[PDB]
RNA sequence: CGCACGGAGGCGAAGAACCAUGGAUUUCCGAAUGAGAAUCUCUACAAUUGCUUCGCGCAAUGAGGAACCCCGAGAACUGAAACAUCUCAGUAUCGGGAGGAACAGAAAACGCAAUGUGAUGUCGUUAGUAACCGCGAGUGAACGCGAUACAGCCCAAAC
């Protein structure tokens, strides 16, 4: 929950560095993502902010 | 010349077109989406729509599916009329016919499509044949008929997908001077969708 | 329809027989090619026999030989294999189609046959 | 200048492994001793020099 | 393509070229420690009795083979 | 001797730097394509598809792009001083896809009804007009006209 630790403790690796996007972004649990990107091939986007 | 398969190809249940069907989807029933053919099922049709024998065509069967609805449901704030909400009743719009010339097309990449129309099923799945052309070929890029549908694909591009086609620019369009308001200046694009 | 015995399926392909003296009739004179020429000639009578391929596709070009050749009154033979019927008449390529209009030469073998069929 | 490449290209590839060890030892060699007192344009030269040939049979 | 890579020089690799006879650098992560050696050998004359194999961590591979009781710490073609 | 003004050293008149054009080299994954992988590793057009000498032999597709364009899916806050149709709005957002522009396009048209017009976009106007609507709030064309630019043709079948 709150920081106490009772977080942070967390000890587990996530969210590394993806091969083709350099930010960490992907996670190991999951597939690929959380910046651009896989699994699609194209480009991550997402339409949850910027207006078009 | 072909007549009687036009005629024939009318009642679908007069005498031998209904045994053929008694015997033909047998086997394209159980058969999935994707197949192809040698030749096309009816050829008054064929080769009338656009389709002769020459290297570079090709005509694909297609199935789909039987009665349109299938749809999700709405989430929330479905209190209302409510609008666009609804589950089973609404149809969709685009055809059992237009969606089988995709879901071709996409199958092959390469090639476009004349489109040409089914043929009948039952209990369940229409089919609809659909002729392809080829753009880079030859023999396709010589008859001058049957070129211009490869420019090489400079402005036609994946026709059906656009939607220039036979019944797609029939179905959100038909007619001409009257009641192509609010439809057809061009489309739907411009003159918001009806 | 009718049965053929693969007996009668030689002698002539146009005639109720098998091809054979299809070949003559070419090199005789008078043929047809393919399913569009040969209705025409039933069309106007104009063709002794004519035959059909068994095995067809669902072209069901021949759908409408039979029916159209019994109003005419002309007789006409199933043949088995596109190709038997394709190859008498100079064709490289198989047809599903009939013939012979004159039926040059085997006016003779041809006409008999056809009593075959139809006895 | 120095080598350009002119001599190489037109040069087999036999050739091209040669001349690419020919410079490599005097390159490396001179990267030992480079502590030992710097090298101007001859090190920078040699490679590039180096570098070339590797593009060129690997092209 | 090459298997080879340039020599690895660090203070382990010095003293590997010291007692024990020697080591290198190396490249190629797919390169396996037949090639390596081979072409080892094919570099200079010296025998390369047994070289061993090490990931890294550095993206690279690394591969110290010594020399065979004839060949000393090279360090200069 | 990049940004990048250091220390050392070096290159250049054997005409370097730098620019143009052309060539060489061009690891691994791949849209990523032999297979696996957090940019490494292990021993081949992956996948779908056309032609086919039926062999990946010859080819196609995939992804990107500021917005624009086309085809589909499609809200709610809001307005009606509440609110259900209506409205916000076919908007936001989502899915698929093309081009340098797209899409339309040579009448089973128009309907100033005519002895009249003559493919299609677009701009101005027609006009907040006709039409819609708790006939509330709101919604809302077109023919024609003046312009811009103009360009008409190919199959199926008969034989």
């Amino acid at each position: 929950g709150k920081g106490t630790p009772s977080f942070g403790k967390r000890h587990n690796k996530s969210h590394t560095l993806c091969n083709r996007c350099g930010r960490r972004s992907f996670h190991v649990q999951k597939k690929t993502c959380s910046s651009c990107g896989y699994p699609a091939a194209k480009t991550r986007s997402y339409n949850w902010g910027a207006k078009a | 010349a072909y007549k009687y398969l036009e005629e024939l190809q009318r009642k679908k249940q007069s005498d031998v077109l209904r045994f053929l069907q008694r015997v033909r989807v047998w086997e394209y029933r159980q058969k999935n989406v994707i197949h192809r053919a040698a030749r096309p099922t009816r050829p008054d049709k064929a080769r009338r729509l656009g389709y002769k024998a020459k290297q570079g065509f090709v005509i694909y069967r297609v199935r789909v599916r039987r009665g349109n609805r299938k749809r999700p449901v709405p989430k929330g704030a479905t209190y209302g009329k409510p609008t666009n909400q609804g589950v089973n009743e609404l149809k969709y719009q685009r055809s059992l016919r237009a969606t089988a010339e995709e879901r071709v097309g996409r199958r092959a990449a390469n090639l476009r499509v004349l489109n040409s129309y089914w043929v009948n099923q039952d209990s369940t799945y229409k089919y609809f044949e659909v002729i392809l052309v080829d753009p880079q070929h030859k023999a396709i890029r010589r008859d001058a008929r049957y070129n211009w549908i490869c420019d090489p694909v400079h402005k036609h591009r994946e026709a059906r997908g656009l939607t220039a086609t036979g019944k797609k620019s029939r179905g959100i369009n038909k007619g001409h001077k009257f009641n192509n308001t609010k439809a057809g200046r061009r489309k739907t694009w411009k003159r918001q969708n009806t | 329809a009718a049965e053929k015995k693969e007996r009668l399926t030689k002698e002539a392909a146009a005639v109720a027989e098998g091809k054979s003296k299809q070949d003559a009739s070419p090199k005789p004179y008078a043929v047809k090619y393919g399913l569009n020429h040969v209705v025409a000639l039933i069309e106007n009578k104009k063709a002794k026999l004519v035959l059909i391929a068994n095995d067809v596709d669902p072209i069901e070009l021949v759908v409408f030989l039979p029916a159209l050749c019994k109003k005419m009154g002309v007789p006409y033979a199933i043949v088995k294999g596109k190709a038997r019927l394709g190859t008498l008449v100079n064709q490289k390529t198989s047809a599903v189609a009939a013939l012979t209009e004159v039926r040059a030469e085997d006016e003779a073998a041809l006409a008999k046959l056809v009593s075959t069929i139809d006895a | 200048a120095g080598v350009k490449a002119y001599e190489l290209r037109t040069k087999s590839k036999e050739q091209l492994a040669s001349q690419l060890v020919d410079l490599k030892k005097e390159l490396a060699e001179l990267k030992v001793q480079k502590l030992s007192r710097p090298s101007l344009p001859k090190i920078k030269t040699v490679r590039k020099s180096i570098a070339c040939v590797l593009t060129v049979i690997n092209e | 393509y090459k298997v080879i890579e340039q020599p690895i020089t660090s203070e382990t690799a010095m003293k590997k070229v010291e007692d024990g006879n020697i080591l290198v650098f190396q490249v190629s992560m797919k390169a396996n420690k037949y090639q390596i050696k081979k072409a080892v050998k094919e570099l200079y004359e010296v025998d390369v009795l047994k070289v061993n194999t090490l990931v890294r961590p550095n993206g690279t591979k690394k591969a110290y083979v010594r020399l065979t009781a004839d060949y000393d710490a090279l360090d200069i073609a």
